[PDB]
């Protein structure tokens, strides 16, 4: 099921790559038996980092940026949503 | 294609 993880910036950053589509048109893929459009996943994460020490994993499939719905969207939409947060983000994800 | 951004 979907887990909501708040990450508070540090001074060096949130400590996580995103990984994903440039544009729209990606394949779907089925996750918990549920139908998604592409989801943009986190591909690395700081070990000690923001993101590790909240819980944030490897593979994380991104659904909502500050409850704003990213299913289908494109890399830079979803880059654009992370850097708004301004020293704290909530991420709502399907987890591997 | 695929892109990676570092946060």
């Amino acid at each position: 099921g979907p887990r909501v993880v708040r990450i508070v910036k540090s001074e060096s950053g949130y400590g996580f790559n995103v990984r994903g589509q440039v544009s729209e048109g990606g394949q779907l893929r089925s996750i918990n038996g549920e139908l998604y459009a592409p989801l943009q996943h986190v591909s690395a994460v700081l070990p000690g980092g923001a993101a590790d020490r909240a819980g944030v994993r490897k593979g994380d499939r991104i659904l909502e940026v500050n409850h704003v719905n990213v299913e289908g969207a494109t890399h830079k939409q979803v880059v654009d949503l992370i850097r708004a947060g301004e020293k704290e983000l909530i991420l709502t994800v399907l987890s591997v | 294609d695929d892109v990676q951004t570092s946060f």
